[PDB]
Order: C-alpha cells, then sequence, then structure tokens
C-alpha cells in the first residue's frame, strides 16, 4: 500500500474553511452573482412606471 | 419538549441581525429585548458579534447564572453523592435537571456534556427517546449540521423503532434536516404534510410558522399535478391559508397560474426567505426552481408564444422575461428555443415517447460508466 | 402452480372495499351504540401504534348477538 | 322592548338593558334568561353597530358569570359564536365554541349542544374546513336526534 | 355556495362547449374558436390553457 507521492502531491494549502460545509449540491447556475431577483423585479416595476 | 424553542428565536433574530444588515436597526431591538432576558451570557459568545462585546448587564446578570448553575450544580452533587441512586431512579431526571440548567441557562458545551453523560448511563426507551429530542432541539439551536445529521441518523436508526406514537411527535422536526438543506424538494415535503404537531404552537415557533414551511416545501416541490387532491383539499391548510391572506395570495396565484401577481408575490416570497435562517437556497431555488416549473407548465401546450405578449402575460419588461427565458435556458430547463430575430419562442417538447427514450439514454450513460467502473473492479 | 387469488375459490362475498354503498352517517339505526362499533373501527383506523404505548389491548372480536333490528 | 324594536332604536334599548339588572334578579331565574336572550336578540336585529354588540353582549356575559347564571352565560356564548360565524371570524368563535361544547357536554344540555355543533358546521364550511364539518355535522345529527319537533331547528340541520 | 357553484357551472359549461366543438378540428385557430363560443381571445385562450394543463 502506497500513497503514489511520485505524481505531482500538491495539498491544498489554504486549511481555512469549507465553503460548502454542508450537503448543498451546487450548480453551474447557482453561484452566478446578482442582486438575486427582489430587487431586480423592484427595478423592472421602476422602469415601467409602477 | 417547550425549552430550546424560544432559544431558536433568539437564534432566529442573531441570523436577522448578522447575516442582512438591512436589519439594522429593529434587529437589535428585538435581539437585545430577547438577549437581556433568557439569560445570555453563556449564549453571548456568539451575541457579541454584531452588538457590542457585553450589554450593560454583566454584574446582575451574571450573578443570576453563577448562582443558579451552582445552585442546580449543588443540587446534582446532592444526589449523586449522598444517595446511591442508579439505573432506573431519580438521579436520571435530576441530570436531566442538571442538563436542562446547562443548555437553557448555561452554554451549549456544559449541555451536551452533561447529556451524553446520562445518554451513556441510562438506555431507558423514554429517556433515550427524550434525550434524542433535546440533543436535536439543541443541534438545530446552534446549526451543528453534524450534530443535526448526527442525531437524526441514530434516532431514524434504531431509537425510533423501538417506540411508536412519537415518531409522529418528531418527524415535524427529524424533518428540519432537509428543511434547513437544499433537499426541499422530493423527501422534506413527502414526511412534513404530515398535520400531527407534537405541540399545538411550538418546536418550530408557532403552527403558522409550520405552515409556511410546508407551502414553501410543496412550492420547490411540484407545480400543478392533482395537488388540488394533495394540499388544496386539505382543510386544515385551506384554514391556514384564510389566516394569512398573503400567503394564501401565491399559493393560489401559482395554483392558478396567473404570473402579473405570482412574480409580484413570488419575490414578497424570496424576500420573506431572506428574514428566515432556512435561507440555504440563495441563488438556486428561491424563485428560479419556481419558475423554472412555472415557466415549463406555461411554454408546454404552447408551441411558439410571442416574447412581448408572454412578457405582459408574466409581468413587465420584455428585455427582462427575454433575458431571463435566456439565462433559464442555458440552465438547462425550460425547453425550448428563441427566434431572435423574429422575437418568438419556439419550444421543443418531446413526445411521451421521445423524452422517455431520452431519460434511457442517459441512465444508459450513467450506467456503462457504473459497470466500466465495476470493470475496473475486476481483473485487478 | 399457486394460485394467489383465495376469494373466488368457493366465492362467499369478494372485496366489497373501494365502492359506496352505505356510507357511514347515512344509516337510518343512528348508533344503537355505534361506540363500541367505532370502538371496533379503531385497530383499522390506524391506532394499533396507540393500541401500544398507551398500553391498551384493543378488542379483537366483536359478535353481535342481535335480531335483524 | 317591543316598541323599541319596531321603532329600530339602539342606544335606549342597550340603556333599558343595563336599567332591569335589579329586576333580573328578583324573579324566576329561567323567566329572567330567557327575557334577556330576548332584548339581547331583538337589539343585535336591525341597528348594527358592529363596534358594539359584541362589546355589549360580553359585558352581558360578564354580568351574567357574576350572577352565576350558567345557562344564561352559555346562552349568550352560543349567540356571540352566531354573531361571530354572521361576522366572518376566523378562529376566535372557534375557541369559543370549543369551550362550549367543554362546559356543555359535561352537562346534558340538547338545544345548544346542537346549535353549536351546527355553527361549528357552519364556520368549518366558512373556512371550507370540509371534512372536520363533515365530523361536527355527524355528531349534530347524533345531538339532534333527541329533540322530536323543533321545526325551526330542523330545518337547519336539513 | 352560491358564487363558488355558479362559478364551477359557468366552467362547466366552458368546457362543455369547448369539447363539443373541438371533435372536427385537428388544428384550428383560436380565434374561430372564439367565435363559434362568441367570447373574445384572452379569455378562451385562458380556460382551453388551463383544461389542457
Ligand atoms: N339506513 C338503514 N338503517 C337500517 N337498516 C337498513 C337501512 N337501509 C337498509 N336497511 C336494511 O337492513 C337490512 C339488513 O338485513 P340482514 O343483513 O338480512 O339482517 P342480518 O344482518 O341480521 O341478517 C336490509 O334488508 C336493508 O333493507
Amino acid at each position: 500500500d502506497d500513497e503514489f507521492e511520485e505524481f505531482p502531491a500538491e495539498d491544498w494549502a489554504g486549511l481555512d474553511e469549507d465553503e460548502d460545509a454542508h450537503v448543498w449540491e451546487d450548480n453551474w447556475d447557482d453561484d452566478n452573482v446578482e442582486d438575486d431577483f427582489s430587487n431586480q423585479l423592484r427595478a423592472e416595476l421602476e422602469k415601467h412606471g409602477y | 419538549g417547550l425549552p430550546k424553542n424560544p432559544d431558536l428565536r433568539i437564534a432566529q433574530l442573531r441570523f436577522l441581525l448578522s447575516l442582512p444588515e438591512h436589519r439594522g436597526d429593529a434587529a437589535v431591538r428585538d435581539e437585545l429585548m430577547a438577549a437581556v432576558r433568557d439569560n445570555n451570557m453563556a449564549p453571548y459568545y456568539e451575541a457579541l458579534c454584531k452588538s457590542l462585546d457585553w450589554q450593560i448587564d454583566v454584574d446582575l446578570l451574571n450573578k443570576m447564572k453563577k448562582a443558579n448553575e451552582d445552585e442546580l450544580k449543588r443540587l446534582d452533587e446532592e444526589l449523586e453523592d449522598a444517595e446511591k441512586n442508579l439505573g432506573e431512579s431519580e438521579i436520571r431526571d435530576a441530570m436531566m435537571a442538571k442538563a436542562e440548567y446547562l443548555c437553557r441557562i448555561g452554554d451549549k458545551e456544559g449541555a451536551l456534556t452533561a447529556f451524553r453523560k446520562t445518554y451513556d448511563k441510562t438506555v431507558a426507551l423514554g429517556h433515550r427517546l427524550d434525550i434524542v429530542f433535546y440533543l436535536l432541539r439543541i443541534g438545530l439551536f446552534y446549526m451543528d449540521n453534524d450534530l443535526i445529521t448526527r442525531n437524526t441518523e441514530k434516532a431514524k436508526s434504531l431509537i425510533e423503532e423501538g417506540g411508536d406514537w412519537d415518531r409522529r411527535n418528531r418527524l415535524k422536526v427529524y424533518q428540519g434536516l432537509y428543511c434547513v438543506a437544499i433537499r426541499d424538494f422530493k423527501q422534506a415535503a413527502e414526511l412534513f404534510l404530515d398535520t400531527v404537531s407534537t405541540f399545538t404552537s411550538y418546536e418550530l415557533m408557532d403552527y403558522k410558522t409550520f405552515v409556511t414551511y410546508t407551502v414553501y416545501v410543496s412550492m420547490i416541490a411540484l407545480e400543478r399535478p392533482d395537488l388540488r387532491e394533495k394540499v388544496i383539499k386539505g382543510a386544515e391548510i385551506l384554514e391556514v391559508l384564510h389566516s394569512l391572506p398573503a400567503v394564501r395570495q401565491y399559493l393560489f396565484s401559482l395554483y392558478e397560474c396567473r404570473y402579473s401577481v405570482f412574480f409580484q408575490s413570488l419575490a414578497v416570497v424570496e424576500q420573506e426567505m431572506k428574514k428566515d435562517w432556512l435561507f440555504a437556497p440563495h441563488y438556486r431555488y428561491y424563485v428560479r426552481e419556481m419558475r423554472i416549473h412555472a415557466y415549463s407548465q406555461l411554454l408546454e401546450s404552447y408551441r411558439s408564444l410571442t416574447l412581448g405578449y408572454m412578457a405582459e402575460a408574466f409581468g413587465v419588461g420584455v428585455e427582462f422575461i427575454d433575458q431571463e427565458l435566456s439565462r433559464f435556458i442555458a440552465a438547462g430547463r425550460l425547453h425550448c428555443k428563441i427566434d431572435k430575430v423574429n422575437e418568438i419562442v419556439e419550444t421543443n417538447r418531446p413526445d411521451s415517447k421521445n423524452w422517455q427514450y431520452q431519460e434511457t439514454i442517459k441512465k444508459g450513460d450513467l450506467l456503462l460508466n457504473r459497470v466500466q467502473k465495476l470493470s475496473r473492479v475486476i481483473n485487478m | 402452480d399457486v394460485l394467489p387469488p383465495e376469494a373466488d375459490s368457493s366465492i362467499m362475498m369478494l372485496t366489497s372495499d373501494q365502492k359506496p354503498d352505505v356510507m357511514y352517517a347515512d344509516i337510518g339505526g343512528m348508533d344503537i351504540q355505534k361506540q363500541e362499533v367505532r370502538e371496533a373501527v379503531e385497530l383499522p383506523l390506524t391506532h394499533f401504534e396507540l393500541y401500544k404505548q398507551i398500553g391498551i389491548d384493543p378488542p379483537r372480536g366483536v359478535l353481535m348477538y342481535g335480531p335483524p333490528g | 322592548g317591543s316598541l323599541l324594536a319596531k321603532t329600530g332604536q339602539a342606544a335606549e334599548l342597550g340603556g333599558l338593558l343595563k336599567y332591569v339588572r335589579p329586576f333580573l334578579n328578583s324573579i324566576s331565574k329561567a323567566k329572567a334568561a330567557r327575557l334577556v336572550r330576548s332584548l339581547l336578540d331583538l337589539f343585535l336585529d336591525m341597528e348594527a353597530a358592529t363596534g358594539q354588540e359584541v362589546e355589549l353582549c360580553l359585558e352581558c356575559i360578564e354580568w351574567a358569570k357574576s350572577e352565576k347564571r350558567t345557562f344564561l352565560r352559555q346562552a349568550l356564548e352560543a349567540r356571540l359564536v352566531s354573531l361571530y360565524f354572521d361576522t366572518k371570524r376566523y378562529q376566535e368563535a372557534l375557541h369559543l365554541g370549543s369551550q362550549l361544547l367543554r362546559e356543555l357536554k359535561k352537562m346534558d344540555d340538547k338545544a345548544l349542544l346542537v346549535e353549536v355543533q351546527l355553527l361549528e358546521s357552519k364556520t368549518y364550511h366558512a373556512l371550507s374546513n370540509l371534512p372536520k364539518a363533515r365530523a361536527a355535522l355527524t355528531s349534530a345529527r347524533t345531538t339532534a336526534n333527541a329533540i322530536y319537533c323543533p321545526p325551526k331547528l330542523q330545518a337547519t340541520l336539513d | 355556495i352560491i358564487s363558488t357553484h355558479l362559478a364551477k357551472l359557468y366552467d362547466n359549461l366552458l368546457e362543455q362547449n369547448l369539447i363539443r366543438v373541438i371533435e372536427p378540428f385537428s388544428r384550428v385557430q383560436i380565434e374561430h374558436i372564439s367565435s363559434l363560443i362568441k367570447l373574445s381571445k384572452a379569455d378562451v385562450e385562458r380556460k382551453l390553457s388551463q383544461m389542457i394543463l
């Protein structure tokens, strides 16, 4: 039993936090950055006049 | 089971003061009004982050904590030293009073130590059920998802097997693990529509709050199969929507498929979920998943619905719906394409044969990956 | 081979379930007692879990020694 | 009281009801109790002071409780359950009906129980609580078998 | 049980009228369907949708 350290074993040097520390399953679209939807709908209501 | 429920309230108040900075004036008031009470000094190492390091009650409040904790500690010492009561005796409840003092007054560390001590000491059915409930409640208090999973695993495995008619008193918070997590789609609802509460208004802060969780979970679950015969037929469901008109408003809006009021109410739902510590689907399943179900419901039974008219039938801002459709198609759902040169939504709904055959070839891909992995397992 | 169905071997009636003939409160006899009968239906109406814990021993056989009344 | 109802007066009838209390506690309990009920029903009939009808009757119930006329105060509680259903009250009518049922089932009244159960069935239907309405209605029938010819009540059940 | 049943009955006639006039057509323009039913376009489209969802 060997760990195959011959291949470059660059362990992740952060050791600070787990971003998804829980069992949450992420998606490619789930991690986009926006002001959610409530603010966007408010802006949509404003540009239409109400 | 009443304890740790007002503790849940202060935990939610700390959430409302910490994560959303918009609530920084009223959140301070409710946090202070419930932290000067309830003896929040040991449970104030978390509270010091938002407000000052310590509110100006230090001398009086700490004396109350130390005196109360010492009195219970003296009581515990008397039972465990002067009397040799062991096993099935009153020492079991004496250590429950110790754990209650270390939980309701002291920090969670002492309460957890007291719990784990008597859990390993006595394994009686009633005692084991009560402590599992307390461990779950303190776990959902301090947001230790590891502790919530641990108590849920043992309870669903062996603890709930021994003893019945108490699982009906526990699933409402045993499924809270799925409620706080992303899994609000299938497993949550299937074990959470049960309207058998262990108390009239407790655990999840109310029966009304219990319903709001039911409505949110059901809305994430499904769009419009015979849900009229699943939740709408529910008499207690109709009654509580009479109690909450706004909650009744969007639930009927989704049922009636009237998008003009739905989106405004859906945004209100997302804003309400923002003020709730069960905010895990922050960018996935507040409004995007529900409208994915709604848009799928809308564009199905349609072939080419114009962007301009579907925009006014689903709010305003033709460009806003156009960019929303493009984003969601790129996400994968909303099975359709956009004819930009003519501004048309040409859907592509596969037939019952076509869509299902697509599902089989996908599962064929996954299982070929499985058997190839198993072919790796053999011959080595 | 073994036959799964058992009711039709000698007829003697069959599954009368899933068919509303006389629902419940529509009976003209009101109660007579009908509380021991609802006690009898407690076991079909789940409550076998409530038979334990609560420590009751639910009834098993109900004999009605009455005329066609 | 008959002329006040005929004319439609409210303040005068309210003052008369608040004034006749010495005479109520000088005669037969049943006769005084039914006189109170008749005057209260006549007052609540025409003039719709929704901000005063509930408060006035609650005061009468408190007065009846002070006089220890249990059957009187129970009757007015049933009347306010009916008034609550008339005003589309959500759940305060429900607990009041539940409180009435607990107080009345220990007794052996029959007319009040049928009215309470029927009112409970009505408010379930108003809140669209069909299965509980059916269960309450079935209990209403089981209680209503006692009265042989309540010509108004039998129509209400039907 | 007055507005609710009248609305329920109104839905019944809408469904019956649509189903009665729909057998011949393999593909019919919806403004023609509205003309036969003597109604507007949005309400007929909304009713026909709610039936088919
Ligand atoms: N609502 C009702 N209440 C009481 N009896 C009824 C009602 N409806 C019908 N019946 C009668 O009850 C009878 C049952 O008869 P039967 O089964 O022969 O009596 P037994 O069960 O004693 O042999 C039927 O013949 C039917 O006419």
